[PDB]
């Protein structure tokens, strides 16, 4: 009932971005599942739940597709730390 | 209030390359406007040609392709079929809605000379009984696309009664017209004929009916 | 295969309100926005709105938020577009349209629902039979018809022996007289020999005036 509750929610105040940092970030699930004081088992359910969601929003709107901005912007965010994960990668090979 | 612009107009012949553009008020045109290109055809068939600036829809010819280039998106057809002559709308994504262009009206050239069929009908017995008399001129299959047509009373100009259409262009690329003579039984019996002469580039054809 | 069924009203009130229809088959309804656009006589596309079946969400051009209301029926798997506070600019044929999800393009279109707004009556047609005259019937074909004629408004549909007789068949653009009434004309060739023993029938129908009429073109 309440992760059904929840579900409903995710779609009317959050937007696609915020739920896609909530569920990217393991410092940002932690501060939300604690302070909603919530049990470890029934944590996961909704984590995968909330994933289910994710995937459906990404599939309905092309804005998130390969060719779809937010995706740009969403990769644009992230790449300073990819170029780095990559370059620190490469020195101890190298 | 954005604003996307075409072409209004390109000509091409059989075989040759020929590219479409598309622009974008706000800047270039981008892989998030996902670039969307429709063909309209005669009789209002719209076929989807490319999604997303290249993608290609099934069953479209290989001849077609979606690019951005520029600045803008584009359409190229790589070797130009008579087929290919059609109205080509460019649609871009704004975030949460489409717009659409103006489109472009492309011709292809090359195409041959072709004089009107004309079909004649007197009025119906029918009309007759309900007071009433149209003579119907039906004219098809003629390029280019502008025919003159003249009425007959006797030997006489008719000009009074006459209503024509405008030509209109069929599938099959020659166009179509009408025209509509109104009189009253009593003209219509007092003629020993009435004609639709229709004139295409210089030549003429000609249909009579007579009271009978 | 996927087919776009429309449907709807196609003579309105000025300030009164219209719902047209959409009906989808052939493929699953949820999974694809479902566009509708707008082509007024004499110009080109002007896109309207989208829907998403799955969830009710949908999406505008700013001009027509306040004015069609878009919604769509999951079982029976049709959308609805209802337009409101209806003028002069609002007649138009509407085109509803998927958009591939994942293609982007639009690849299946409905036939397009014809409106006018207009505050003139509807006048029905007469059909009159064009049989052609004996000078006309000399030859190895002829042609006969129906006279669709002095109605109001726009569209009249014209089909030959319900549908089953489809070649030879030319169904002529509309003239727009001074009177503001419409006629057109629709013929078919067929050879000579064959009149006055098969049985033609011209299927007319012209929605506004509920006139539906099927009229045997006898030889002359
Ligand atoms: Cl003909």
């Amino acid at each position: 009932i309440f992760i059904e509750d929840a579900i409903k929610y995710f779609k009317e105040k959050v937007s696609t971005q915020n739920l896609l940092l909530l569920l990217t970030d393991n410092e940002a699930w932690n501060g939300f599942v604690a302070a909603a004081e919530l049990p470890r088992n029934e944590a996961d359910e909704l984590r995968k739940a909330l994933d289910n969601l994710a995937r459906q929003m990404i599939m309905k709107d092309k804005n998130w597709h390969d060719k779809g901005q937010q995706y740009r912007n969403w990769f644009l965010k992230e790449f300073p730390r990819l170029k780095s994960e990559l370059e620190d990668n490469i020195r101890r090979l190298r | 209030q954005a604003v996307v612009t075409q072409e209004s107009a390109l000509t091409t012949s059989p075989g040759e390359t020929v590219t479409l553009t598309c622009r974008s008020s706000t800047g270039a045109v981008t892989s998030g406007n996902f670039a969307n290109w429709v063909q309209e055809k005669p009789d209002h068939l719209f076929t989807g040609l490319i999604g997303g600036a290249d993608n290609r829809a099934p069953g479209v010819p290989a001849r077609f392709s979606g690019s951005l280039i520029g600045d803008k998106a584009a359409l190229i057809i790589t070797g130009a079929q008579t087929e290919d002559e059609a109205i080509y709308f460019c649609a871009l994504w704004y975030s949460d809605h489409w717009v659409f262009g103006g489109g472009t009206k492309l011709t292809v050239l090359g195409q041959p000379k072709a004089a009107p069929s004309v079909t004649l009908f007197p009025p119906s017995s029918e009309e007759l009984q309900a007071n009433k008399a149209t003579l119907v001129c039906l004219i098809s299959d003629f390029y280019p696309g502008a025919v003159t047509v003249a009425w007959k009373a006797d030997s006489s100009p008719v000009k009074a009664g006459v209503e024509t259409t405008t030509p209109s262009k069929q599938s099959n690329n020659k166009y179509a017209a009408s025209s509509y003579l109104s009189l009253t039984p009593e003209q219509w019996k007092s003629h020993k004929s009435y004609s639709c002469q229709v004139t295409h580039e210089g030549s003429t054809v000609e249909k009579t009916v007579a009271p009978t | 295969q996927v087919q776009l069924q429309q449907s709807g009203a196609e003579l309105a009130r000025p300030g009164a309100s219209v719902k047209l229809s959409c009906k989808a088959s052939g493929y699953t309804f949820t999974s694809h926005w479902m566009q509708w656009l707008k082509q007024r006589p004499g110009q080109g596309l002007e896109w309207i709105g989208a829907i998403y079946p799955g969830d009710g969400d949908t999406k505008f051009t700013q001009k027509f938020k306040d004015k069609a209301t878009l919604t769509a029926d999951k079982s029976s798997t049709t959308a609805y577009m209802q337009l409101s506070s209806l003028a002069s600019e609002d007649s138009a044929v509407y085109y509803c349209a998927r958009e591939n999800l994942y293609g982007y393009y639009f690849d299946y279109w409905g036939q397009g629902t014809t409106l006018t707004v207009s505050s003139a009556s509807t006048k029905g047609p007469s059909v009159f039979p064009l049989a052609p005259s004996s000078k006309s019937t000399s030859g190895g074909t002829a042609a006969l018809g129906c006279l669709v004629k002095d109605y109001f408004p726009e569209p009249v549909t014209v089909s030959w022996n319900s549908g089953a007789l489809t070649s030879g068949v030319h169904t002529f653009p509309a003239v727009l007289q001074s009177s503001g009434l419409y006629s057109l004309s629709s013929v078919v060739t067929v050879p000579s020999s064959s009149l006055g023993t098969q049985t033609y029938i011209c299927n007319v129908n012209h929605k506004p005036s509920n006139t539906k009429v099927d009229k045997k073109v006898e030889p002359k």
